[PDB]
RNA sequence: GCUCGCCGGAAGACCAAGGGUUCCUGUCCAACGUUAAUCGGGGCAGGGUGAGUCGACCCCUAAGGCGAGGCCGAAAGGCGUAGUCGAUGGGAAACAGGUUAAUAUUCCUGUACUUGGUGUUACUGCGAAGGGGGGACGGAGAAGGCUAUGUUGGCCGGGCGACGGUUGUCCCGGUUUAAGCGUGUAGGCUGGUUUUCCAGGCAAAUCCGGAAAAUCAAGGCUGAGGCGUGAUGACGAGGCACUACGGUGCUGAAGCAACAAAUGCCCUGCUUCCAGGAAAAGCCUCUAAGCAUCAGGUAACAUCAAAUCGUACCCCAAACCGACACAGGUGGUCAGGUAGAGAAUACCAAGGCGCUUGAGAGAACUCGGGUGAAGGAACUAGGCAAAAUGGUGCCGUAACUUCGGGAGAAGGCACGCUGAUAUGUAGGUGAGGUCCCUCGCGGAUGGAGCUGAAAUCAGUCGAAGAUACCAGCUGGCUGCAACUGUUUAUUAAAAACACAGCACUGUGCAAACACGAAAGUGGACGUAUACGGUGUGACGCCUGCCCGGUGCCGGAAGGUUAAUU
RNA sequence: AGGACCGAACCGACUAAUGUUGAAAAAUUAGCGGAUGACUUGUGGCUGGGGGUGAAAGGCCAAUCAAACCGGGAGAUAGCU
């Protein structure tokens, strides 16, 4: 049964990756909240 | 001409081809090609705007001279071609200085015929000239609305426009709708009728031919749930309401033309 | 022409293995742990300066460091760059 | 280690994705492994991924994204020009053998190739952000030439039989060799060559395009495969010497022909059809500015460079997605023998496994099966399930019909093996020989040899010859829907939806309508034989009456009537 | 030639049984439909929640849908338990 997570790292980095976050205003406000929470992994990106 | 085909399958059974023998069997003129790609009915926001479009066969774009300009150079028709873009046929045509161009194919016309654009030119089908120089009562087609702009009226495949009256700077057109329209009389038109006149004499035969022409299927409104249409829902087949568009405005009869800019040009409406 | 500081920077180490010793005795190559930014011309010019030897050509590869667990706590070794350097013939190296 | 069994269009081998050391070696059995565990994808330690030619990177662009200015928007921001990104597509080049415990088209050996500089010498119009050509393109069908590959014979090596026979028409094994280079073949496409002119290709152009005029039909392009070379090499059955029993070292014969044959190649071909089938760059060519006897251009040679990154391992799964060592999902590539139409299926090869609890016993009952007297749907809501039919050729085949069908209608007959026709036939393939030859990868003849159905007749075995696997149950009446399709992922596949066809209605183009505070976009690079909405749903015969009500359309004489004054 | 026929891959899911603390949060087995097209599939993109998309079932939109999920108003309110 074809389950939902069907990974590819190009699509992952295009969708949730760092420059994808950094392009838009709310995507920076992701990165603001994750720094201020203090996340070890910031984005998804290796 | 038409053919019916023999019903040797279901869904072959009701088909009519329009075939034409003399259309050019082979590849079109590769300067005057270009790419056109498909919308899927979706604008730059990517929402569907005009529904029931998608798919269908890959199409190139023939660049067709409507604007039609090379005045007092004679050309000669090389060949007639299918156009997937449009309902009429096109003519690859060859001027004396060795430009080739695509025109619409007018009705009489074939290979070796001679065409000439602009003001001198002899009033045969194919020729183009301003319609202060067209004599009154002609059938013409591919019709400029503004001067210099290019042919916008009567292009598709069996149509034409009537020139009823000329009063000074304007002529009056009986359009294919049965409108009457004042158009400024230094607009160009091409003589005669546009070509592929049995184009309505096709019928399609099956759903697949509509799909190859790229027409996604139409769900009628009373099938739906009433969230989806105004017509929607109801136990069994119910429809106790006035028939509307899916955004809920009346479709049987109610006129929609709002354009007060152009209303001096409309002499009489269609009926 | 490559700077003497960089040439003295490039070589970290000879590498010791069975494959090292067999390639040395047979096909006349050393293997070096080198700097991970070091390029092939840098390695060639460095070893030609710095052991005064003649070299044919150099192949590189990157080793990726293993992932270990020092007790519970997870932990990764460094990647490093590994250079197969064949000499010209009848060059000896210590 | 010896047997047994299973997969074999896979349960084998290789890639992409995804994973990230799971790979190899030593060592350990606390935990993990559905049990034990000396074993492991477990722990711990060490090792292992080598590229000018593979791929990424790079050059080029699609969908699309971002977007200087710009347009628009309370702000945020939206759209978008120049551009610049974006592969899943285009663009240069390496193969064979050998090697490690683990890598190899990367290392070693042999044999090549590509692109750039530089430097010579020979020659002389170079030059683009521009022009032109090319790249460059659909579906379906059909053969023809081939090849991979297989079979048989020949040759070479070995063997002479655990039990009757087996020196022979006997058994077993091997019989391999690439890229490149040279030749240019089956084939396909195209008339070439010269001269002159020209409203075209944004300017120019010798280039293209178009007009003339002369001359020759033979010239160009493309092209599988074969052949020669690569290769006196490597490989090679086996032998012969050692042995860390794991393997190591040395030597090494034959290495041909015929037939069959692809879904692979020629073929981005040819033929046909309509639904009319990317772009840009590399590349070829043209000239513009400019230069100027320089630069550059191409020619051989010499030399240098080709960086960086990935390269282990799994990859139809114990390593990816499913919480699991999960009966699930997962794109591409290779495709042996026999029988078979076949990639079905059966047994097998190469190769890989026996699915991580076993041992007994042989109760009920459950599950998956096999068989069954006599009856044959009496069961049941209902022939649910089971049972049954099933291949090829030939005969024959109803109502009805839109003349296509219905129809494989129904139903029946032959089927194995052996001999003869015919020591193997029809057919296919086709060597020598001979002749011609503008001379070869040529053309005729000629059939050696090889392969090889189908039928008839006769005989013979069994209960049974389409013997296993595989492989339609059929007919009659009728409701509904014309039909192929689509649908409630996970209780509904239908009469529901869609559909071709029909009708109404809107819409003259800056259209209607739709998404959008707007710009803008779709419609559509379309133009009333077009597009949108609504209802109906092939086709045949049709589609009656009512405008009182509610809508809609048209009219503007009167009444009523907002802001305003 | 064919939205032709029969039938593998492939796509689908009509019937029955098992399974229902399953091998599996929809599968296996035996049959079944399509299988050159309105087919199917890989890679990437686009459409965003009163919105999309829908051959229309109120289906689907990360095992969630008559208005997704996450955070916030928010200790909503709760004559009810």
């Amino acid at each position: 049964m074809k389950r939902t997570f069907q990974p590819s790292v190009l699509k992952r980095n295009r969708s949730h990756g760092f420059r994808a976050r950094m392009a838009t205003k709310n995507g920076r406000q992701v990165l603001a909240r994750r720094r201020a929470k203090g996340r070890a992994r910031l984005t998804v990106s290796k | 001409a038409v053919v019916k085909c023999k019903p040797t399958s279901p869904g072959r059974r009701h088909v009519v081809k329009v075939v034409n023998p003399e259309l050019h069997k082979g590849k079109p003129f590769a300067p005057l090609l270009e790419k056109n790609s498909k919308s899927g009915g979706r604008n730059n926001n990517g929402r569907i705007t005009t529904r029931h479009i998608g798919g269908g066969h890959k199409q190139a774009y023939r660049i067709v001279d409507f604007k039609r300009n090379k005045d007092g150079i004679p050309a000669v028709v090389e060949r007639l071609e299918y156009d997937p873009n449009r309902s009429a046929n096109i003519a690859l045509v060859l001027y004396k200085d060795g430009e080739r161009r695509y025109i619409l194919a007018p009705k009489g016309l074939k290979a070796g015929d001679q065409i000439q654009s602009g003001v001198d030119a002899a009033i045969k089908p194919g020729n183009t000239l301003p319609m202060r120089n067209i004599p009154v009562g002609s059938t013409v087609h591919n019709v400029e609305m503004k001067p210099g702009k290019g042919g916008q009226l009567a292009r598709s495949a069996g149509t034409y426009v009537q020139i009823v009256a000329r009063d000074g700077a304007y002529v009056t057109l009986r359009l294919r709708s049965g409108e009457m329209r004042k158009v400024e009389a230094d607009c160009r038109a091409t003589l005669g009728e546009v070509g592929n006149a049995e184009h309505m004499l096709r019928v399609l035969g099956k759903a697949g031919a509509a799909r190859w022409r790229g027409v996604r299927p139409t769900v009628r409104g009373t099938a739906m749930n009433p969230v989806d249409h105004p017509h929607g829902g109801g136990e069994g087949r119910n429809f106790g309401k006035h028939p509307v568009t899916p955004w809920g405005v009346q479709t049987k009869g109610k006129k929609t033309r709002s354009n007060k800019r152009t209303d001096k040009f409309i002499v009489r409406r269609r009926s | 022409m490559i700077r003497e500081e960089r040439l003295l920077k490039v070589l970290r180490a000879p590498h010791v293995s069975e494959k090292a010793s067999t390639a040395m005795e047979k096909s006349n190559t050393i293997v070096l742990k080198v700097a991970k930014d070091a390029t092939k011309a840098e390695i060639k010019a460095a070893v030609q300066k710095l052991f005064e030897v003649e070299v044919e050509v150099v192949n590189t590869l990157v080793v990726k460091g293993k992932v270990k667990r020092h007790g519970q706590r997870i932990g990764r070794r460094s990647d490093w760059k590994k250079a197969y350097v064949t000499l010209k013939e009848g060059q000896n190296l210590d």
